């Protein structure tokens, strides 16, 4: 069902861009391990920076997982997911720490967690 | 992962390891060539040092000890960076140590003054919102005294006019192939000097202030040239150790991956043996 | 047109191994990298959009003769998309010549048409 | 059959020199790409300069390649090819452009191509 | 005599990695690399030509003690061949002493014999 005429142009483009960034981060894993993060170019460092945050924001808190943790869980609409991933891709939230993106719902919860952390 | 993918990863890491080892060798050769110039230059620096330490003091001149020489105005700074990369964090830190001090201390964007030596310097000052007076696109690894000569003349002459209050610099000096340390030292206003007098007359046909004006720019240029040679050799040492430890990391990864490939293949061997045995038995 | 394209892709595949070191490269090497990146962008194609062979040969000729060396890599797809509409509106004689004689049109006319199109293309 | 007492001493020496030059060129391709040949020594510059021509002159046009390209083939005697490679190794043709050496038969045809291109 | 040659050949394998640069030290590069290259030259052998153990012992002694120190690498095989011929010409006493006792002859006599050969051998 991932086609432009089924899910929408914006959704399709955002999904493809996320997949491209994740694939590039996957490819960089040998040069990062060997030569170190310092010697990557300007664009590669930005790709890594966006990719780790995307990978963390893909995580979510589940309603049924409240037995393992006190976090109550959330239900995220497709519009919210698409807008949040678009905002991350446009570089809006590059000033937040990586750990703010783990196990949250909508994008506003990331800002809330970062402010709890002190940002 | 599949054996096909493991083979490609191992081959690519071999090829990168070969590149890194070759560049380590080239950096080693350039270091061994630069050390000769670094040790040779010392006599000329020491001659000017003793003569200026003897004659310059006691009179006011162009580069005599100056204080409050247009105090609210630009101050000369130097940023020295490696022309090429692969040197590790050294290029990153030589920018940051200049930054956190002078950019923070100096409030107005105009009232400081920085010029850069190194290819990556301007490449990063594209990111930086910094005023650059003059710069070097590339310096040949040869000593390049003639090339930097007119630039040192520019530094002393634009220290003059009151535009630059003090010439300042940040560059790294190598203790050994493994140790390089950063400098934050003042040069022109001669805030530090040692007495060396043993002369009654030493080319003293002019006056004391006249000989000060004549001689001090060459002292400044000699110190700049020594700093430049030291920084070039530091660049060589940094790149050599970076290539060395990169090769070490690559060979470690190759050991791990090839051994992983070898543990994997025995499973395929036992699977095909099991299949042959079962096929023979079932009939 | 494909004779040169094969060689360009062959060179790009070789230098892609050294491309990981950034721009710290000899000038010809990143020139060839820039050519290879545009080749890869040109060869990209979306779903269920067949292209006539005349338009294929024209865009490949444009890529391989150097006419695209000044367009940014991010604009190659849009450049090709607009080039097809420009060829539909004007330059139908080149398409008809290729379609009938199975050979390239006159070299001067094709170069003039490509320059005329680039005079109308607008960069992002 | 590549033995001194089988093919002859001149043949063996020429072949061994060609192999050594190509082997040495194999160790400079990687270095040249990152830093140009002007970084290397003066002798290695000549090594590359001659190895490119050797690589191109090892190629030949075939009679059966008519159906693919249209250029008629050639038959090159061993006594001619050894002399050609010896001359190229000793540098008699270092001044010609390297494109003149591609898909050529006897050595004189390289000079003919160079004349045609306007050397 | 075998131990020193074993050490020299073992040493001239790791230093071959440091071949891209020529002159690091006179001790590390000059002496080690020269002696190793001469060892590699002497250990080379032609086809279907075995040589006797006593001649092998003499040439290995000459290599180890340093009589090849001032001989160019390219002339080492000719030096060895003419050395065997000179031994056949004059050193039958040393040859028979080795062949009977399985022990090295008098070192000073061996030194003077090798010096007498080097007196006549021409480097070209």
């Amino acid at each position: 069902a991932l086609a432009p005429e089924i899910v929408g142009e914006e959704h399709y483009q955002v999904a493809r861009k996320v997949q491209q960034t994740l694939q590039r981060y996957k490819e960089l894993q040998d040069i990062i391990a060997i030569l170190g993060m310092d010697e990557l170019s300007d664009e590669d460092k930005l790709v890594v920076h966006r990719a780790r945050r995307i990978q963390f924001f893909l995580s979510q808190n589940f309603h049924v997982a409240e037995q393992f943790t006190g976090q109550p869980g959330s239900y995220v609409p497709v519009k919210e997911t698409v807008r949040g991933f678009k905002e991350i891709l446009e570089g809006k939230y590059d000033h937040l720490p990586e750990d703010a993106f783990r196990l949250v719902g909508r994008i506003e919860e990331v800002v809330e967690k970062a402010k709890a952390m002190g940002v | 992962a599949s054996l096909r993918d493991i083979k490609t990863r191992i081959n690519a890491t071999k090829k990168t390891s070969q590149i890194t080892k070759a560049m380590e060798m080239v950096s080693t050769s350039k270091l061994n060539r630069a050390e000769q110039n670094a040790k040779s230059f010392v006599p000329y620096m020491e001659k000017i040092q003793e003569v200026v330490a003897n004659v310059a003091l006691g009179a006011g001149g162009a580069s005599h000890p100056m204080l409050v020489s247009r105090p609210v105005k630009k101050t000369g700074y130097l940023v020295i960076t490696s022309d090429r990369g692969l040197a590790g964090a050294y290029n990153s830190n030589v920018l940051r140590l200049v930054y956190q001090t002078i950019q923070k201390r100096h409030a107005s964007p105009d009232e400081y003054a920085i010029i850069v030596i190194g290819r990556v310097g301007l490449s990063f000052f594209r990111k930086r919102n910094m005023p650059v007076i003059l710069d070097i696109t590339r310096l040949p690894d040869q000593p390049s005294f003639a090339d930097i000569k007119e630039i040192a003349r520019k530094t002393v002459g634009l220290f003059a006019d009151g535009t630059f209050d003090e010439l300042y610099m940040y560059y790294n000096h190598y203790v050994s192939a493994i140790q390089q340390e950063v400098t934050e030292r003042k040069l022109l206003p001669l805030t530090d000097l040692a007495e060396n007098k043993q002369r009654t007359v030493y080319e003293f046909e002019p006056s004391q202030e006249e000989i000060l004006d004549v001689l001090l720019p060459q002292y400044a240029e000699s110190l700049i040239y020594g700093a430049l040679l030291d920084a070039k050799a530091s660049e060589h040492a940094a790149r050599m150790t970076a290539m060395k430890n990169a090769t070490d990391n690559a060979n470690e990864l190759i050991r791990t991956l090839t051994l992983s490939y070898n543990r994997a293949r025995q499973a395929a061997i036992t699977q095909e043996i099991t299949e042959i045995v079962a096929g023979a038995n079932a009939l | 047109v494909a004779g040169t394209l094969r060689l360009d892709l062959a060179a790009y595949r070789e230098l892609e191994a050294f491309a990981q070191f950034g721009s710290d490269l000899d000038k010809a090497t990143q020139a060839k990298l820039a050519r290879g990146a545009r080749t890869v962008e040109v060869l990209k194609q979306d779903l269920h959009q067949p292209i006539p062979v005349e338009k294929q040969v024209l865009i490949i000729y444009a890529l391989t003769r150097g006419f695209l060396d000044d367009i940014p890599v991010e604009d190659v797809r849009r450049f090709e998309k607009e080039f097809y509409l420009f060829l539909d509106q004007n330059g139908q004689h080149l398409l008809e010549h290729i379609r009938t004689t199975k050979d390239l049109p006159n070299e001067d006319d094709l170069n003039k048409a490509i320059e005329a199109f680039k005079k109308t293309f607008v960069v992002s």
